[PDB]
């Protein structure tokens, strides 16, 4: 506040006063409706069956939690999950695999013999409180 | 600093229920019905799951602490002052805390009743990878003493296990005074130069 | 259940040599056994058209452990014991004995 | 020997190259020029499952056998001492202890009200 | 300071006539204020006091 | 959800599980801009409220059926200034500084906080007590004796 | 160093009672308490004076820069 | 009938300093890690650390700029005449003074009064080998006055009895452990360093910010040479699935693929590496893919490297400049020279098979950490650390200075051959000419380290800090002085960190590090003090007879078994993986070893041996039977329940051990050991505090700092001293109320206070909280008088 | 603002900003005449 | 090869009864410590699973049995030296390991735990 008048606060918050006609259950459902939901939060298991034939075949099976479980915990429908995977996730996955192929062919390995960067008042720091 | 024979009897009787508290809380966080034994193989496997997670250990520590601190509050409420041998105005230790001359009823209770649960950085006593809080205690021990709950008082003395745990909590405060980069010097200097 | 022993041989005869998981070989090549004279150390050596086999006994294991191999009978219930040394065998290829200049630039 | 996605020579033990990178019908080891394949190696598969710790969520936390979340209501302060409340006048008052400043400096007590829930900090 | 971490500066060198005198006829060498002990909780010094007296007698 | 991915013969070995894992925790199903999580705490002094871990007033304005849009508080001073004006930001400064002191049970007269807030809002903006805020000050000697 | 002249608390001469105290412990084989009583030390202040005396002077004297060996 | 004070006994000992064994052995046991450490520098098996150090620095080669003139392609390749210079032996003499002819003995008292250093003549047999020993020239060269440690192997006081010490102007029960440098008593401060020869799985965010696609996960082993010099090897798990080997030479870091360093050690197949890391757990898809990334990656990057020799040559070619090994040394020689000097040096030369087995174990531990099978090892915890003793540190920097000394001889010859050419190496005249043009005063260089604490080195050792290795042995009072030799610091580098975990008092420190004795403020939790019964390892013995005992107890040999992972127990002796067993049998061996250890019937098993057993757990520490016998180890005595005999325990093995405090607290089926006295967990000064179990925690801590700042007795031999400043209490008194350990350390030799009539009273009005009243008539009578 | 010489001599800008600066160390704050310093001791009779 | 020095070639090798009929044949492997004498023992007590007990001249032993690479080399002829065992590589039917076991004494609690 006083010293930096930061526009980028560490913990930005909003206090929302709820009405009387909105119940404790309705308010908790509303909390879920605004809270950010990630794909990670609805996935239980991912099974990748890498099989090489003819072409690298990658069978990615997304085992999510039960439909009624994540719909009651995140207020997310199956339709909402379909749109995100078919539009965002696959485009994001394809870009990540392409980037990993380029990174593999770019640098074949670290340079041998060439030095790399290191990993990581003296009496004053050893002075006790009475000193 | 002395309690009467009557007052000291109350102290031992309330602190006698504290032995069960350790396992009771351990059985509550772990979610096990009929209150399973302290040496139960399923319980010991369940407490290991808690040991490996910082959040799970936090739930265990906060539950056990609230339960043992409730036993502490009971001892203090019963024994002080209705159980003290010498009483106010003659009990100068009691008088100084009540007058506001020096000290409080909390310091008085650590002297005459018990030190209580030794809290370290909001939680209980630190535990090793083996599940032991000290080489003296059993791995995954479901006891209040093992967690840092000191039944001993400064008048009667404190056991070596309690002594080491008190040393931990005592030092913890001095460590915080050494690692505190926050200073009000520059904050005030910036205001005073613009408001002079 | 006490099992009786028929014969014990303290002389060299049969030997065991560990290679790696999934070792087949041509199964027509020979392995020459060697001995040194408290505890005797053994050396194994074989030869092939494309490969070469070399084996030896571990110095720390020989003086401390004594390995024996036996044949069991299902009716007589008697075992014929023979001392067998364990030889840590490695296989060298035709690609070996390849090297560049001792000093490069 | 063939193990999962890997293929090793039965003669020397050197890891054999992928059949896609080298020429068709036949494959050979870098160490010994051994005759391969036997055509029984097949189009191998490797079932790789997620880390289980990979997706930390509120639902995954609820799937754990032990208590992972504390009740909003069931929250008992850290202990209670019989101290006069400065807010109005109450008997039950919660507390907290720690040793601040020097080893010569006294013990600081952090009081907490029950009727209103007002924090405090007083040394003596 | 005592062997219990109770250090204090010399406020004054009080005369023996002005010093409190015991029934035995002894005036203390050092005077510690009772308001030091409720905050520090140095009970080791309290037991040291009655132990030292018992051992002197 | 099952889907097959076909790669070239030259792509060879790749750690797909680790690649998928990282993208899943990066993929957002639903997110309201600048807001991460909305929680329901215990009613503060009898007032039924919801505490958000983010700031976006215009988004909350659409939730009129649930929220009283004339009482929507925020700790972010700059965000309050941008949407509700200098006087609202001024009131946020006096309230927020008071929250810092009230937590440690320290009482500071509002006459002090109001003066500090008025000095920060003297230019109609949100100036801090530092070299930047000071730039708009008459005395060069005062400035020279600061830094 | 040496036995102090007079008790710090009251002022009763204690300096003449040091060598006499060791004689009551050695030759007479008496206990610490009874030996102090025979010297005429009844106040616990006068009692501790001799009882608690170290006598480092005997250790200090063994270093003499005026005599060889 | 009582726990009385010795009055008659005390005064008799004051007049009569014993002529036999000195009283208070615990006082000499306090300076045992200091004297012992310096003693091992010359005395002991293998001829001491200093003879081992010069044996490890080896030769230093330079070639003459002269042709062959042979009747040829050999002439062009001919480098000239070879000159290999080394040091065979290293000698240290007790302090002497020559006046040019006959030498005289100089004692510490003289050095203090003279305001000079207590130096001993340093000699070292130089080897001047020409054309690979066709003519050898030896010369014992005087290399200045090396400051000698008091009451040590090379001190005139070590034999002396209390009587003899007083006759030589020293304290009757003189401890030693310090160095007299320019009249100032200076000691080498003990340091907390990573436990030797143990792979440590660590999560560090520091590892990520160094390179591209670097994770938090990694392994760190602090390999130590027999000469006590250390060389740390780090393993990194990259997000690509690649594993890299990190090390340090000179003051630069270097990275090499682990599959390259593996194939350089011994001839192996790709499947031998597969069996070495992945055991019977072949179905583990996580491991199946990661290992394929390593093997295929090496084949892709280095397809040419098809044998052990080619790998060594490729390694030699890239490190020929940094390792300075040139110009006749082949890439195969330089390659092996890199391996022998960097990769897992604790197993040493002619142990490449042992280095290979240990490296595979580190890769499996690394993969167990990434997956989560293994919890990360805590470096800040007492279990995963040892104590670098002053004498060992002194030997390390000495080895560094003699390496520099040989480099300087070559530098002078290089100057000579690059100008006037001068003459040949076979002439003694030339050798004598070179040698007196080289600065051979190592004594002054070692005197500097003891006078500044500044570490000047070409490698920088395996330490982070560069200053404060030496501190003045402050003798303001004996309590402060004796605490110096029991004080241990984590490191100067750790003092400048926002992390509080380092300062935190942990249960791992029980009986090793004192919970009370730590300063207030800035050095809180950093400047620790050991427990009074805690001991530090000076060397190792019977270690070679233990594998024979293990193999007989059912340990299957690692060379034949070929199965690795957390699913099986790994048996190791000082970081040497000897075999494999089941976890069930793993505990059986660990319990039966301890039984034959305490029993004096077994000749090959020493009582000081550390048996670190780690049982299998769900996402806990990496399991195994990690045995230790080496130097610098933290050790403490406990009572072993069966047989009722003393047992020596380390901080690593204690973590899983059940040791009861009092015999009445022993619980059935869950206790194997009991403490002798709980006083064993506290320091000397912490034990000296009366009724400490009745005082509040920070007051007991403040008393240690108080007793250290008191105007007590700094000594009785003051008339032969010349110190900066000394504080002396005139009227010292023996405490009526005292711990019996006060007599065990003979603290009556140095009284720190006085017994006073104290009344807890508020009367004057001038006494309140931080102010106390002193009696005028008491002060007038000499109460609390000082000079 | 000057080239490196084989710590340089401070310029007049450096003289005005040595540490806290001439303004802070010798104008806003100053060492004074007719002043004393001593350890404080308690007294209930004054 | 020829190296190392002090090593002499094995010319004479004793006969091994190898047939592998079908009432079937079994090949066993046993691990033994250097302290025990094999020529002294003419009978070995062994039963199925890990459970086993043995006492040879004051020393106690245990015969660990495990179901589950090592390659067996059997001599076909004395002049043919050693060759790899095969039927259709060869594996052992039953694998055993002798481990020296010591009896740790029971803690005398009545003597050590004193009030
Ligand atoms: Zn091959
Ligand atoms: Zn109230
Ligand atoms: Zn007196």
């Amino acid at each position: 506040i006083v010293m930096t008048a930061s526009a980028a606060i560490k913990t930005p918050q909003m206090t929302l006063p709820i009405w009387n006609d909105v119940s404790d259950e309705q308010a908790d459902t509303f909390c879920k409706s605004i809270s950010k939901v990630l794909l990670s939060e609805v996935i239980d298991k991912v099974i990748v069956t890498e099989t090489t034939g003819t072409a690298r075949s990658y069978v990615i099976h997304m085992r999510f939690f039960d439909n009624n479980e994540y719909s009651e915990e995140y207020d997310v429908s199956k339709e909402e999950l379909q749109n995100v995977i078919s539009n965002q996730f696959i485009h994001l996955l394809e870009a990540a695999i392409v980037k990993e192929i380029k990174k593999q062919k770019r640098t074949t390995g670290p340079d041998i013999g060439v030095a790399v960067p290191r990993l990581q008042n003296s009496k004053r720091l050893e002075e006790d409180n009475d000193e | 600093l002395r309690l009467t024979a009557e007052g000291n009897k109350w102290r031992t009787d309330i602190l006698k229920t504290s032995v069960d508290t350790g396992r009771e809380a351990a059985a509550e966080v772990t979610n096990l019905d009929k209150d399973t034994p302290a040496d139960d193989p399923e319980l010991l496997k369940r407490l290991q799951e808690i040991l490996r997670d910082n959040n799970k250990s936090g739930i265990l520590d906060a539950v056990t602490s609230s339960k043992v601190n409730a036993i502490t509050s009971q001892v203090v409420s019963k024994c002080v002052p209705d159980g003290t041998m010498k009483k106010f105005p003659c009990n100068s230790m009691q008088a100084m805390a009540l007058s506001g001359a020096k000290g409080s009823n909390v310091n008085v209770s650590q002297i005459m009743c018990l030190l209580g649960q030794q809290a370290l950085e909001g939680r209980r006593v630190p535990v090793m990878v083996s599940g032991k809080t000290l080489p003296s205690f059993k791995p995954y021990e479901t006891d209040a003493m093992a967690g840092g709950y000191v039944k001993g008082r400064f008048y009667s003395g404190i056991k070596p296990q309690e002594y080491y745990f008190h040393c931990m909590a005592g030092r913890e405060g001095l460590i915080d005074t050494a690692v505190k980069t926050s200073r009000s010097g520059y904050l005030q200097r910036c205001l005073t130069k613009q408001l002079e | 259940s006490e099992i009786e022993i028929e014969s014990v041989q303290d002389q060299p005869s049969v030997a065991v040599g560990s290679f790696f998981k999934g070792f087949r070989a041509p199964s027509d090549t020979t392995f020459d056994l060697y001995k040194k004279k408290e505890k005797d150390e053994f050396v194994l050596h074989g030869e092939n058209e494309r490969l070469e086999y070399e084996g030896y006994t571990d110095s720390s294991s020989q003086a401390s452990n004594q390995y024996v191999v036996g044949l069991f009978n299902p009716e007589k219930k008697s075992i014929q014991l023979y001392k067998a040394p364990v030889l840590v065998s490695k296989v060298v290829s035709k690609s070996s004995k390849n090297l560049r200049g001792p000093k490069i630039k | 020997s063939v193990v999962g996605s890997l293929i090793f020579c039965l003669d020397c033990g050197d890891l054999l190259e992928n059949p896609n990178a080298v020429l068709g019908s036949n494959v050979e080891c870098s160490q010994c020029k051994a005759i391969y394949p036997k055509s029984q190696f097949s189009n191998l598969k490797v079932v790789t499952t997620t880390a289980d710790d990979a997706f930390p969520s509120s639902l995954r936390a609820k799937k754990s056998v032990v208590k992972t979340s504390l009740k909003k209501n069931e929250l008992k302060d850290g202990a209670t001492i019989k101290e006069k409340c400065p807010q109005c006048g109450n008997e039950e008052m919660n507390y907290h202890t720690l040793q601040l400043r020097s080893a010569d400096e006294g013990a600081t007590v952090f009081y907490t009200c029950t009727s209103c829930g007002y924090k405090f900090r007083t040394n003596n | 300071s005592s062997r219990h971490g109770q250090k204090g500066v010399c406020s004054r060198k009080w005369p023996t006539i002005d010093m409190p005198f015991s029934e035995t006829g002894i005036q203390p060498d050092i005077i510690i204020n009772p308001h030091a002990f409720p905050s520090r909780m140095t009970i080791g010094m309290f037991v040291e006091s009655l132990a030292g007296k018992a051992g002197a007698l | 959800c099952e889907f097959k991915l076909e790669l070239a013969a030259d792509t060879e070995k790749l750690l797909m599980v680790n690649i998928v894992e990282e993208i899943c925790r990066k993929s957002i199903i639903r997110q309201i801009p600048h807001i991460d999580r909305c929680v329901h705490p215990e009613p503060e002094n009898g007032k039924r409220v919801l505490v958000t871990e983010g700031v976006n007033f215009q988004a909350m304005w659409d939730q009129e059926a649930f929220i009283d849009v004339d009482g929507i508080t925020s700790n972010d001073v700059a965000a309050v200034l941008k949407t509700y004006g200098v006087e609202a930001a001024r009131n946020t400064i006096v309230n927020e500084i008071n929250n810092v002191f009230s937590r440690y049970a320290i009482s500071v007269s509002f006459r002090h906080l109001d003066l500090i807030a008025d000095m920060m809002t003297r230019q109609g903006t949100y100036l801090a007590f530092n070299r930047q805020g000071m730039e708009t000050s008459t005395s060069s000697f005062m400035k020279m004796s600061y830094e | 160093m040496i036995v102090p002249v007079r008790c710090f608390s009251c002022g009763k001469v204690v300096g003449d009672k040091w060598e006499s105290y060791l004689n009551l412990l050695q030759e007479d084989e008496l206990d610490e308490g009874t030996a102090l009583s025979r010297l005429g030390l009844k106040r616990y202040c006068c009692r501790r004076m001799i009882l608690t005396h170290v006598d480092l002077i005997e250790k200090f004297l063994r270093y003499n820069p005026l005599e060889k060996r | 009938r009582t726990a009385d004070f010795r009055t008659l006994e005390r005064e008799s000992r004051f007049i009569n300093p014993p002529k036999d064994k000195s009283a208070f052995p615990l006082l000499q046991e306090a300076v045992q890690p200091h004297i012992g450490s310096f003693n091992a520098l010359t005395e002991g098996p293998d001829g001491g650390l200093l003879n081992l150090g010069v044996k490890d620095i080896g030769e230093k080669v330079i070639f003459d700029g002269k042709p062959l003139n042979s009747e040829e392609i050999s002439n062009s390749g001919y480098l000239g005449n070879k000159l290999s210079v080394s040091v065979e032996q290293v000698s240290i003499a007790k302090p002497m003074s020559n006046d040019s002819a006959v030498e005289r003995k100089v004692y510490p008292s003289e050095s203090r009064q003279r305001l000079t250093s207590y130096r001993g003549k340093l000699l070292l047999k130089l080897k001047w080998s020409v054309n690979n020993g066709e003519e050898n020239l030896f010369e014992v060269r005087d290399c200045g006055g090396l400051p000698v440690m008091l009451q040590s192997n090379r001190c005139h006081l070590n034999k002396m009895s209390p009587y003899e010490l007083v006759q030589h102007k020293e304290e009757s029960d003189e401890i030693g452990g310090y160095f007299i440098v320019n009249g100032i008593e200076k000691l080498i401060r003990m340091l907390i360093v990573q436990r030797r020869n143990h792979p440590m799985a660590i999560i560090r965010p520091s590892f990520a910010n160094r390179g591209a696609s670097y994770s938090h996960y990694g392994i760190q082993i602090r390999s130590v040479r027999p000469d006590q010099t250390s060389q740390t090897n780090v393993l990194h798990y990259l997000n690509d699935g690649q594993v890299t080997f990190r090390f340090s030479w000179r003051k630069n870091e270097y990275l090499v693929p682990v599959v390259m360093i593996l194939k350089a050690l011994c001839h192996t197949s790709d499947r031998e590496i597969f069996d070495g890391i992945i055991g019977n757990d072949v179905k583990d898809s996580f491991l199946t893919d990661r290992l394929e990334l390593l093997l295929r990656g090496f084949k892709k990057r280095y397809p040419h490297l098809q044998n052990r020799t080619q790998v060594l040559q490729y390694l030699g070619d890239k490190f020929r400049v940094v390792f300075q090994a040139s110009p006749d040394q082949s890439d195969l020689e330089v390659g092996q020279e890199v391996l022998d000097r960097i990769v897992l040096v604790h197993l040493g030369k002619d142990g490449s098979q042992d280095k290979f087995r240990m490296l595979l174990f580190m890769i499996r531990k690394l993969y167990s950490l990434v997956a989560g099978e293994c919890s990360p090892d805590n470096p800040d915890a007492t279990q995963h650390q040892e104590v670098l003793l002053g004498g060992f540190l002194y030997g390390m920097i000495l080895k560094e200075k003699i390496d520099e000394y040989l480099q300087n001889i070559i530098a002078q010859v290089r100057m000579d051959i690059n100008r006037g050419m001068a003459i040949n190496f076979k002439d003694k005249r030339y050798m004598s000419r070179v040698l007196m043009r080289v600065n051979e005063n190592i004594g002054s260089k070692m005197q500097y380290f003891l006078s500044t604490g500044n570490l000047v080195s070409q490698s920088g050792l395996d330490l982070q800090q560069v200053s404060g290795y030496t501190v003045v042995a402050e003798k303001i009072n004996f309590y402060r002085f004796i605490s110096h030799f029991r004080m241990v610091h984590r490191g100067s580098f750790f003092a400048q960190l926002k992390t509080t975990t380092v300062r935190k008092l942990l249960p791992e420190s029980w009986g090793f590090l004192c919970p009370v004795h730590t300063p207030d403020g800035s050095p809180c939790g950093l400047l620790n003090h050991f427990a009074h019964k805690c001991r530090i390892s000076t060397q190792q013995s019977d270690v070679s007879r233990i594998p024979s005992i293990l193999y007989s107890l059912g340990v299957a040999p690692a060379s034949h078994t070929f199965a690795a992972g957390p699913s099986l127990c790994c048996v190791q002796i000082d970081g040497k993986i000897i075999g494999w067993v089941s976890h069930e049998q793993g505990k059986i061996i660990a319990d039966t070893l301890r039984y034959w250890k305490v029993e004096g019937k077994t000749p090959g098993l020493p009582i000081d041996l550390e048996i670190g057993y780690v049982p299998p757990s769900t996402r806990g520490q990496y399991p195994g039977l990690y045995l230790f016998g080496g130097h610098s180890r933290m050790l403490r005595p406990v009572r072993y329940l069966p047989l009722d005999k003393e047992d020596i325990v380390g901080p690593f093995e204690q973590v899983y051990m059940n040791i009861a405090v009092t015999p009445q607290e022993i619980q059935n089926n869950v206790h194997t050991h009991v403490e002798f006295t709980p006083t064993n967990i506290l320091s000397i000064l912490a034990n000296l505090t009366p009724f400490s179990d009745f005082n509040q925690s920070p007051r007991n801590m403040y008393q240690c700092q108080m007793g250290k700042q008191t105007m007590g007795t700094p000594g009785v031999a003051l008339c032969h001293r010349s110190d900066n400043k000394l504080y002396r209490l005139q009227t010292g008194q023996t405490p009526i109320v005292k711990a019996n350990l006060y007599d065990d350390y003979g603290m009556d030799n140095f009284p720190n206070g006085f017994n006073a009539v104290v009344a807890v009273i508020s009367y004057t009005g001038y006494d309140m909280d931080d102010a106390m009243i002193i009696n005028k008539s008491a002060d007038e009578r000499g109460f609390g008088y000082g000079t | 603002k000057a080239q490196g010489r084989t710590v340089p001599i401070p310029g007049v800008k450096q003289a005005l900003e040595k540490k806290e600066g001439l303004f802070r160390k010798h104008m806003m704050g100053k060492r004074v005449n007719y002043a004393a310093r001593s350890v404080i001791s308690p007294d209930p009779n004054i | 090869f020829s190296i190392p020095d002090g090593f002499k070639k094995c010319k004479h090798l004793k006969n091994f009864p190898l047939n592998g009929d079908n009432k079937q044949q079994q090949v066993w492997l046993i691990k033994f410590p250097s302290n025990v004498d094999i020529s002294k023992l003419k009978s070995l007590p062994v039963d199925f699973e890990s459970s086993t007990t043995m006492t040879i001249d004051k020393h106690d032993y245990k015969i660990m049995d495990d179901t589950d690479n090592m390659t067996l080399l059997v001599p076909s002829e004395s002049k043919e030296s050693l060759k790899i065992a095969s039927t259709a590589p060869l594996q052992f039917d039953k694998v055993f390991s002798v481990s020296e076991t010591a009896k740790i004494p029971a803690i005398d609690y009545s003597k050590v735990r004193v009030p």
